[PDB]
RNA sequence: CCUGUCAAACUCCAAACUUACAGACGCCGUUUGACGCGGGGAUUCCGGUGCGCGGGGUA
RNA sequence: AGUGCAAGAGCAAAAGAUAGCUUGACAGUGUUCUUCCCAACGAGGAACGCUGACGCGAAAGCGUGGUCUAGCGAACCAAUU
RNA sequence: UUAGGCGGCCACAGCGGUGGGGUUGCCUCCCGUACCCAUCCCGAACACGGAAGAUAAGCCCACCAGCGUUCCGGGGAGUACUGGAGUGCGCGAGCCUCUGGGAAACCCGGUUCGCCGCCACC
């Protein structure tokens, strides 16, 4: 911008959208990458793969279509992270893909966090991703078993559109019942 | 096409200019020989433009030029409209200067040396130390230009 | 020293600074000359010395010609004449000598020269109408000074 | 419109730059929490040739505890319009810095897709010193 | 030269368009070639490792392997043939 | 702002040209066997001149 | 700017800074280039592998010393494992 | 793509500026700290939980050329420089002719306020 001679980052940097230095030592693997994001409301998990033009998602989930299965519930928690992956995941299978590596982008490794459910869900999924169990939340946070207590904490209904009163980590169980069945319509 | 003739010898020209010449079937001085005009012959030609004389001729001159040093690729078999006739695609000189210079075909195809071995410029030429329009006699003539040459060295 | 050492540019152009030391100090006193706080738009006759050959001139050849050209314009116009004269060249190439015989060579610095090309301004005078005969004379003293032939060319002065 | 344009305290920073510490017990309860060290860089004639050493202290107060200090804190200056940042910006004094700023001032302080705050809702001097002055205080 | 060593004289060809500064694209350093391919050679400034000698710079090669996953290129150096290893950061396919 | 100048160890630019690989044409090779490979025998390792480009030096 | 030291070159969510942790400045054995353009020649050097054992990291991955090009030494003999 | 995610090229995309856009949709800002996690002090950030409010930021859409950049026309310029050739010129440094190539600065007028790929989505 003020010369001949200076230096504009590449656009996704401008952005501050993308790692390169991070992109790189991901695309080394030489795997698909489970490209784990997540907005203020949803969370988005896509399987991408390298190519000629640009990335090439080859499946993916959005916390969004996971109501298309019966969830009733807030799409910006655990619970609704685990289970996206897991559509993702599976959704991978289908697509002939088996392995993956996890990236965050511009997340963080909080041990417990999202990004890390999301690639618990994919790894039932039956996808093959390189992590560390202990990272990972435990089960029962997945569950949603932290924000039923919250709201035991009551006085006040947590949830605002009723979806219920004391919440339900047991509809999780009801939906990743209903994914990890072979029937749905992936 | 048109019509390569060398004017000038081969000492102390550089060896890359010579090797052109020699590529083009040239190997002695006042040796002739017939190009198409394809972009490849061009910068060959544009190469030897300062040792050699070239232009276009005239269906005449050329059928003059064959008719006194056409050659068999191989012996002494003198080449008239008869040798034409009983050798080639053509019936007589024309038929083939006519081809020739319409680049439909080769004196080699033909079963003609690619050379002419023209005989010194009658008269002399214009001489060898400076371009036709410094009034000497090398790189690139006239129709007319080329033809008086080609004749004065039938 | 004999200019006949180095008016060729027979030598690679050495202005480097950061790597040479030693230079001499140039002997020219000014460049710019006459009423320099006045524009030469302000003048009806611009005159130039154009140099018909590409030469070094080394600034004690600068000096001279320049003093005894704008020496003549401050005889003739005074001190503070309607006039200015402009020396647009500065001596940028360092020069050597090698003063033992040709062993370890590389000469030690002598002094400084400009390099002008032919057919370039050396000098350059605006004056009025009036005094242009005189910064003709100016040029004619100034080109005796230096190696080259000159053009004394004037550029805007239709009054012939 | 003007919801989302109308002026806040991001943080109160009070800090006592000393030159060698013993002093962040005082500032611990004027403020309410925690202060922190603070450390040098570049080595300095005033035998202060130690680069990482303590020299200072601070402490950075956001939301209520950065309001319940100036309530009591404010009232011990002068505030003048030279005393504002162009930025919309005062600090008064033990120095004490108040950062105002319009409310997604995250935009710039996020991890992803941050930004620059446009030069539109950058506050200003006077709209700082409004604000401000309209709660407890007098200007110039 | 003054000197022998490997960067001798590369002031140039190791040097960086302006524009061209800073960490370079991944796409590049991924590039996956087959046996057989040409190659152009070319140093990229901003990529320290996998290089090859510098004085190769220019040469178009043929793939015919890997080690590790770097590239073995083969090229003529006059008329010497040699095994140049270069990682793909530092390799252009042919047309 | 205007106005006067530069760079072998400066470059926002930038040739001619040199150069890697390939295709085409040319030339050449498949009884004159090219290209490549193995082996025997050397001589040679004071060079010079013109032209082009130089670096040193008043030359 | 900094990055130990010449010069030229490289580097910005880093190759710089701070903090913390750690010992890959590791063992074995190669490929290739360099040394020595072309074109044979040792020591030395570098890039890139396989094997073993490890460090850190969520993981991809990084680490065969210091961002790159200087910091080096045959046979015989001695000491050492 | 009525606002999304991952990118390729890496300023034609930068700098600056104007206008337009969102009731259960999207992105945000935004609300809030029991948890996972977090600040050498701060739920600021990071992380988690969430919808009372908002389109003022961001973002997306439409657009402006003053600066920077890309390309194009016309002029500079077939100039500067240059590969090949010469019993052409010059005391000489050097120049010229023929043949084959051919700039840069700068001015004037246009272009450029990104293009493209995969996925998802009233
Ligand atoms: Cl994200
Ligand atoms: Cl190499
Ligand atoms: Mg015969
Ligand atoms: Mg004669
Ligand atoms: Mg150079
Ligand atoms: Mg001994
Ligand atoms: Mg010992
Ligand atoms: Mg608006
Ligand atoms: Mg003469
Ligand atoms: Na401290
Ligand atoms: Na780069
Ligand atoms: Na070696
Ligand atoms: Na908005
Ligand atoms: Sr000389
Ligand atoms: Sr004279
Ligand atoms: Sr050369
Ligand atoms: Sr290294
Ligand atoms: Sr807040
Ligand atoms: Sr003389
Ligand atoms: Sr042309």
């Amino acid at each position: 911008a003020t010369g001949p001679r200076y230096k504009v980052p590449m656009r996704r940097r401008r952005e501050a959208r993308t790692d390169y230095h991070q992109r790189l030592r991901l695309l080394k693997s030489g795997k698909p990458r489970l490209v784990a994001r997540k907005s203020n409301k949803h969370v988005r998990a896509q399987l991408v793969t390298l190519g000629p033009n640009g990335d090439d998602t080859l499946a993916s989930a959005h916390s969004s279509d996971l109501a298309e299965y019966g969830w009733e519930a807030p799409t910006g928690n655990m619970p609704s992270a685990y289970l996206t992956g897991l559509l993702a995941g599976l959704r991978a299978q289908e697509a002939g893909v088996e392995e993956a590596v996890l990236d965050i982008g511009l997340n963080s490794p909080t041990p417990g966090s999202k990004v890390f459910a999301i690639q618990e869900g994919a790894i039932d999924a039956g996808l093959d991703i390189p992590h560390n169990d202990d990272v990972l939340a435990d089960w029962q946070r997945t569950r949603g078993a932290h924000i039923a207590e919250y709201d035991e904490q009551l006085e006040e209904p947590l949830y605002s559109g009723d979806f219920d009163a004391a919440d339900l980590p047991e509809h999780f169980d009801e939906l990743r019942e209903t994914l990890l069945d072979g029937d749905i319509e992936l | 096409m048109h019509a390569l003739v060398q004017l000038r010898g081969e000492v102390n020209m550089h060896t890359d200019i010579q090797d052109t010449l020699e590529m083009l079937n040239i190997h002695h001085v006042n040796h002739c020989t017939l190009v198409p005009e394809t972009d490849a012959y061009r910068g060959m030609v544009a190469k030897v433009n300062d040792f050699v004389a070239f232009g276009e001729p005239s269906q005449e001159t050329l059928e003059t030029v064959l008719a006194t040093r056409a050659e068999p690729l191989e012996g002494d078999a003198d080449v008239d409209d008869e040798w034409v006739a009983e050798h080639t695609d053509y019936d007589d000189i024309s038929g083939l200067a006519f081809a020739l210079l319409s680049e439909e075909t080769t004196l080699r195809e033909q079963g003609l040396s690619p050379t002419l071995r023209l005989h010194p410029p009658r008269g002399g030429h214009d001489g060898v130390k400076h371009p036709v329009k410094e009034g000497g006699q090398l790189g690139k003539h006239d129709t007319e230009g080329i033809d008086d040459l080609l004749e004065a060295m039938r | 020293k004999p200019a006949s050492m180095y008016r060729d540019i027979d030598k690679p152009a050495y202005t480097r600074r950061e790597y040479i030391t030693g230079i001499p100090g140039s002997k020219i006193a000014q460049h710019k000359m006459g009423r320099k706080q006045k524009d030469a738009d302000d003048y009806p006759v611009q005159i130039s010395l154009i140099v018909e050959e590409t030469v070094q001139l080394r600034h004690g050849s600068l000096e001279a010609s320049r003093l005894s050209a704008n020496r003549h314009l401050i005889k003739e116009l005074g001190e503070e004449g309607d006039y200015k004269m402009t020396l647009r060249k500065f001596p940028h190439q360092v020069l050597r000598e090698n003063k033992d015989g040709m062993r370890a060579a590389f000469g030690k610095i002598v002094g400084t020269a400009a390099r002008v090309q032919a057919g370039e301004q050396l000098f350059t005078a605006y004056c009025n109408v009036e005094d242009a005969e005189h910064v003709k004379e100016a040029f004619r003293r100034a080109y005796n000074k230096i190696t080259p032939s000159c053009r004394i060319d004037s550029s805007p002065a239709g009054n012939a | 419109f003007h919801e989302m344009r109308e002026p806040r305290i991001e943080k109160v920073v009070v800090h006592m730059g000393i030159g060698h510490a013993n002093a962040e017990d005082i500032l611990g309860e004027i403020t309410g929490q925690m202060p922190v060290r603070t450390k040098a860089k570049r080595t300095v004639g005033e035998f202060d040739i130690r680069e990482g050493d303590p020299i200072g202290a601070k402490v950075t107060l956001r939301d209520e505890m950065a309001e319940e200090f100036l309530q009591t804190a404010l009232p011990l200056a002068e505030l003048a319009t030279s005393q504002f940042d162009d930025t919309g910006n005062f600090s008064f004094g033990l120095d004490v810095t108040v950062n105002l700023v319009r409310p997604g001032y995250r935009v710039a302080k996020r991890d992803k897709a941050s930004r620059s705050i446009p030069t539109k809702h950058r506050l200003n001097p006077a709209d700082a010193v409004a604000f401000i002055e309209s709660t407890y205080d007098v200007e110039v | 030269p003054s000197s022998n060593g490997p960067l001798e004289g590369t002031r140039g060809k190791l040097k960086n368009k302006p524009r061209d500064r800073g960490t370079s694209p991944p796409q590049r350093a991924v590039e996956e070639f087959d046996d057989g391919e040409k190659v152009h050679l070319k140093i990229d400034p901003s990529v320290p490792n996998g290089r090859f000698h510098p004085r190769f710079d220019g040469q178009t090669g043929t793939v015919e392997g890997k080690q590790g996953d770097a590239y073995k290129v083969d090229i003529v150096d006059g008329g010497k043939e040699k095994t140049i290893i270069v990682t793909a950061a530092h390799l252009r396919r042919q047309e």
